[PDB]
């Protein structure tokens, strides 16, 4: 009926989310093109 | 043929010729086949490694 109510900004209600892992350790991202994903680590130990 | 009607009798009257029909309606063929979108992940027998 005859109210004429104006509305201001509304809330967001973002519960909680702060990765800190995708922003401190996983800064490098490379896409795939094949089925296998090789990952080598040379055992550096010299006399 | 003609055979031999004598020139004293009227003779017989030949049925002229003709009449033969047939129908061959429908036919069809349709080879549907699949692309298999998950088949492209592995390597084909072609495409040298």
């Amino acid at each position: 009926m005859y109210t004429t109510a104006q509305l201001l900004a509304a809330n967001e209600q973002k519960f909680k989310f702060d990765p800190l892992f995708l922003r401190l350790f996983f800064r490098e991202s490379y896409p795939f093109t094949t089925e296998k994903v090789y990952l080598s680590q040379i055992p550096g130990l010299v006399n | 043929m003609a055979l031999y009607v004598s020139p004293i009798v009227s003779g017989e009257v030949i049925r002229s010729r003709g009449g033969s029909t047939s129908e061959f309606t429908p036919g069809y063929v349709k080879p549907k086949h699949e692309v298999n979108p998950q088949m492209t992940l592995r390597r084909l027998p072609d495409e040298d490694p």
